[PDB]
C-alpha cells in the first residue's frame, strides 16, 4: 500500500507561439474606467 | 333501463385470520356435512369454459398465488352439481377452513334455463 | 446428515421437545409445523444482524416460493444442533411448555460454538496510527520518504 | 417474512403466549385484536422517542387510513422477534397471565440487539474544545492560520 | 393514536389490570370511569409539581366542563403507556387488587423515560461566580472587555 518516491512523468508540453507573442500590459487603473479596451492609431496613408 | 350489473365473477380464497391468499392450496369438495379429503364423499367438478362446455377435472382444486383456482397455468371457473361441503387446505398441509354446507348459483346462461322452463 | 430441509430442523426440535416425535406416538400437525417454521425464520434472522450477527450460511426465503417447509436450510454440517436445540427452546412457550435444562444448556454451548470462529476471526488488531514514526530501522519505508505510518 | 403487519405481531405475540393460534379452536375477538394493536403503538413509541430513543424502521399509522390494524410495520427482517416478544410480555396481564422466563429473556435480548446498532452510531467522541491549540506539526492548521481549535 | 382522551386512559387502565375488558367479558362501569378520571387528574397533578415536575402536555380539565372525561389528554405520543400504566397501578387497590410485576415494571420504566428528556434539559451548569477573572487572554480580542466575570 506503501508507494514509492518516483513519478512517472508522461507530456511535455512546448510553447513557442505564446513565448514569441509580444505582451502589453496598459495601465489597470485607466483599464478598468474603459471597461479592458484601448486604441491604437494605424500608419497614416 | 339496467339489464347487467358490472362485476368480476372471479373467486378469491383468503386465510382465516389473516388478509392474505391461501397460495398453492388445495380445495376438497364433497358431500354436505361429511368430510371431502375421503375421495368417496367428493362430488365432479366441471370447468366452465368460456362456450360452456363443462369440462371434468380431478377433486383436489389448486389455488394460485392471488387465490384464484387455476388449472394448466390458466384461471379457470369451476362449478358442481349440488350443494357441497368445502375444506380448504394451505400450501403446508394445515386445515385453513371446514365448511358443511355452502350453496351458490351460478349467475350466467339465463337463456338456457328459460328456454327450458317457460312456454312456447 | 438427515437433517437437510428447514422441516427436518422443526421435526428434529419438536422431537426434542416431546411434543411430536415417534417415541411418543405423536405426529406432527401442519398448523404446528407452521407456526415453527415462522419461528425458525425469525429466529436465525435476529442472530444474523443483517451480516452482523452469527454466521450461519442459513438461506432466507423468499416470499415467491409460497411453502417454507423442504427447502434446504444452508447450514453447515456443525450448526444443525445448535439452531434445532435453540429453536425448541424457542417454541416451547408455545404449547405452554418449559424446555429441558439439557435443552436450554446444548443451546447455550451451541450458540457459543456457533460463535467462536466468527469472533476469532473479527478479533483484528488495529493498524498504526498516523501519528506514530516508522522508525529508522526500517530502511525501505524511508529514502522513500514514509517516516510516519499511514493509519485509518 | 411472513409477519408483515401489526395484526401479524399481534397474533405471533398471541401464539406465544398461548392466548391463540392458528390451531386454536378459541380466538380472540376483533376488538381485543385492536386494544394489543393499540397497545403496540403505545410500546412502539415509547421506544422511539420522538427520535431519541431506539431506532427500527416502525412506520406510524395515520387516523385517516381507518384501521391501524392491516398497516405493514415497516420494521426491519431482525426487528420482528424482539418487537413480538416484548409485545406479548407487556399484553399478557391483559389476560390474566405472565409471560414465562423464555419469552422474558428473549424479549431483553431482543430489545439491547435493536439498540446495538443505533448506540454504535452514537458513541462518537466530541470535537477539540475550543481552546485546544492545533500544534506547529499541523500543516493543514497552518495553512489557514488556525493556531487554536474550532470550537463547535 | 388510537387513545386521545382521558376516558381511552382509563379504559387502557381498567384493561391492563384485568378489571374492565373484552379479554374477559366485564364492561366498564361508569362509577369506575368516574373515580378512575380522577384518581388521573390527582395522579398528574401530582406529577407535575406545577412546573416543577414531570412535563408532559397533560391538559388540566375546568369545573366549567361537566364531564371531565371526554376531553383530549394533550400527551405526546410517547407518554400515553407511562399514564396509562401508572394509573393502572394507582387505581387497582380500589378493588383490592395488586398490580402485577409486569405492570409494576413497565410503570417505573415509563416514568423514567418520561422524565429523561426533562433531565437532560436541567442538567445545566451555573455560570461563572462573581469574584472570577475572565483571564489577559481575552481583553485584546475584545478591547472593551471586563475583568471579571458578573456572576449569578
Amino acid at each position: 500500500t506503501l508507494a514509492v518516491d518516483e513519478i512517472i512523468e508522461t507530456i511535455s508540453a512546448i510553447t513557442p507561439m505564446a513565448q514569441k507573442a509580444k505582451k502589453y500590459t496598459p495601465p489597470a487603473a485607466s483599464m478598468q474606467r474603459s471597461s479592458n479596451t484601448i486604441w491604437m492609431p494605424v500608419e497614416q496613408e | 333501463t339496467a339489464n347487467v350489473v358490472v362485476s368480476n365473477p372471479r373467486p378469491i380464497f383468503t386465510e382465516s385470520r389473516s388478509f392474505k391468499a391461501v397460495a398453492n392450496g388445495k380445495i376438497y369438495i364433497g358431500q354436505i356435512d361429511t368430510d371431502p379429503v375421503n375421495p368417496a364423499n367428493q362430488i365432479p367438478v366441471y370447468i366452465e369454459n368460456e362456450d360452456g362446455s363443462h369440462v371434468q377435472i380431478t377433486q383436489p382444486l389448486i389455488i394460485n398465488a392471488a387465490g384464484k383456482i387455476v388449472y394448466n397455468g390458466q384461471l379457470v371457473k369451476i362449478v358442481t352439481v349440488q350443494g357441497h361441503s368445502m375444506a380448504i387446505y394451505d400450501a403446508n398441509g394445515s386445515q385453513v377452513d371446514y365448511i358443511a354446507n355452502v350453496l351458490k348459483y351460478d349467475p350466467d346462461q339465463y337463456s338456457i334455463e328459460a328456454d327450458k322452463k317457460f312456454k312456447y | 446428515m438427515q437433517i437437510k430441509t428447514k422441516g427436518d430442523l422443526v421435526r428434529a426440535a419438536l422431537r426434542k421437545l416431546g411434543v411430536a416425535s415417534d417415541a411418543t406416538l405423536t405426529d406432527v400437525e401442519p398448523q404446528s409445523m407452521q407456526d415453527a417454521v415462522d419461528d425458525l425464520e425469525a429466529m436465525m434472522a435476529e442472530w444474523y444482524q443483517d451480516g452482523k450477527g452469527i454466521i450461519t450460511g442459513y438461506v432466507f426465503s423468499d416470499d415467491e416460493n409460497p411453502p417454507a417447509e423442504g427447502d434446504d436450510h444452508g447450514l453447515r454440517s456443525s450448526a444443525v444442533s445448535a439452531v434445532f436445540h435453540n429453536l425448541a427452546c424457542r417454541i416451547a412457550p408455545d404449547y405452554a411448555l418449559e424446555a429441558t435444562a439439557k435443552i436450554i444448556a446444548t443451546a447455550k454451548y451451541g450458540k457459543e460454538l456457533l460463535y467462536k470462529q466468527t469472533a476469532i476471526s473479527r478479533a483484528k488488531r488495529a493498524p498504526y496510527p498516523s501519528r506514530m514514526p516508522t522508525g529508522s530501522g526500517n530502511s525501505f519505508a524511508n529514502l522513500n520518504e514514509w517516516h510516519y505510518f499511514p493509519g485509518e
